[PDB]
């Protein structure tokens, strides 16, 4: 499964 | 025996083509087992492997929300990228990233990784300690300033000692008789005169799972100084590789190929003859 | 922005053996950025339904992709994998050798 979390923008 | 799992991420603009391409795959050793293509038509995780078939409609859904998600992430960053480097929103660009996480021989977190990159270069990325980033030039700077302050980093921890360790293992028991298989190498050897004074001895390798492999030419019982071909994929699960020496004619039994793989109960050693 | 030409690599999935039908391969890898063009060649002329694999990357960062068809080897006919990209002043071919 992929992480679950919203992935911070550079 | 050592497991893995990666989910590798690539998301690519395309001025003049439409709206940006987003693709992601997921591995369990060096066996595929999902993907999500942008320009398909599902727009949904797709299985690419028997094992993962049979998985309810609970976990593909939770997996399409989530690579949606991602996704939207890369579009907002491919611009930002832009604006970092001063580029015109002209030219293509290529985003990518890289995590999972490795389990030793016990099934036990090894260690974890989130690696990210802009036009095949190294951006920024996790440390090992899975606490402290590394950027790769002023650019990443403010990017690692931004995810410092979110603390980003214990929420990919989190995920990379866990959740991804915990799956890693339902995988591989899900997948046992593909995944927690190893398949001894067939081998042959090809004797081809290229000229007159000089032939190639090919030493082959086929139908090997996993991947990891060794192939040594040795003159008289010594080491050769030799083309190792890149190990390839032969597209139904399995690896193949050769190596080639060119040896003076008459000078054959002077050769020993030497193969080495995990599914072999000992080295094996093969001669022209 | 280090542009990787991509390595080629032609074979069959399984030992090649006229009449038995085969899938031919072609591996390309090490290459960036990720559009290209591969093609089966039969005789000169381009095959219509090829297939590849998803689109992956290795640690360098450059990409690989696997492209196959459904064939039956014989002699004496002729493949080859075309491959065009931006790194290559003109499209690459590389001739089929079950002989390898």
């Amino acid at each position: 499964t992929l992480a679950c979390f919203v992935l911070a923008a550079v | 025996g050592s497991h893995s799992m990666r989910y590798f991420f690539t998301s690519v603009s395309r001025p003049g083509r439409g709206e940006p391409r987003f693709i992601a795959v997921g591995y369990v050793d060096d066996t595929q087992f999902v993907r999500f293509d942008s320009d398909a038509a599902s727009q949904r995780m797709e299985p690419r492997a028997p094992w993962i078939e049979q998985e309810g409609p609970e976990y593909w859904d939770g997996e399409t929300r989530k690579v949606k998600a991602h996704s939207q992430t890369h579009r907002v960053d491919l611009g930002t990228l832009r604006g970092y480097y001063n580029q015109s929103e002209a030219g293509s660009h290529t985003v990518q990233r890289m995590y999972g996480c490795d389990v030793g021989s016990d099934w036990r977190f090894l260690r974890g990784y989130h690696q990210y990159a802009y036009d095949g270069k190294d951006y920024i990325a996790l440390k090992e300690d899975l606490r402290s980033w590394t950027a790769a030039d002023m650019a990443a700077q403010t990017t690692k300033h931004k995810w410092e302050a979110a603390h980003v980093a214990e929420q990919l921890r989190a995920y990379l000692e866990g959740t991804c360790v915990e799956w890693l293992r339902r995988y591989l028991e899900n997948g046992k008789e593909t995944l927690q298989r190893t398949d001894a190498p067939k081998t042959h050897m090809t004797h081809h005169a290229v000229s007159d004074h000089e032939a190639t001895l090919r030493c082959w390798a086929l139908s090997f799972y996993p991947a990891e492999i060794t192939l040594t030419w040795q003159r008289d019982g010594e080491d050769q100084t030799t083309e190792l071909v890149e190990t390839r994929p032969a597209g139904d699960g399995t690896f193949q590789k050769w190596a080639a020496v060119v040896v003076p004619s008459g000078q054959e039994q002077r050769y020993t190929c030497h193969v080495q793989h995990e599914g072999l109960p000992k080295p094996l050693t093969l001669r022209w003859e | 922005m280090i542009q990787r030409t991509p390595k080629i690599q032609v074979y069959s999935r399984h030992p090649a053996e006229n009449g038995k039908s085969n899938f031919l391969n072609c591996y390309v890898s090490g290459f960036h950025p990720s559009d290209i063009e591969v093609d089966l060649l039969k005789n000169g002329e381009r095959i219509e339904k090829v297939e590849h694999s998803d689109l992956s990357f290795s640690k360098d960062w450059s990409f690989y992709l696997l492209y196959y068809t459904e064939f039956t080897p014989t002699e004496k006919d002729e493949y080859a994998c075309r491959v065009n990209h931006v790194t290559l002043s003109q499209p690459k071919i590389v001739k089929w050798d079950r002989d390898m």
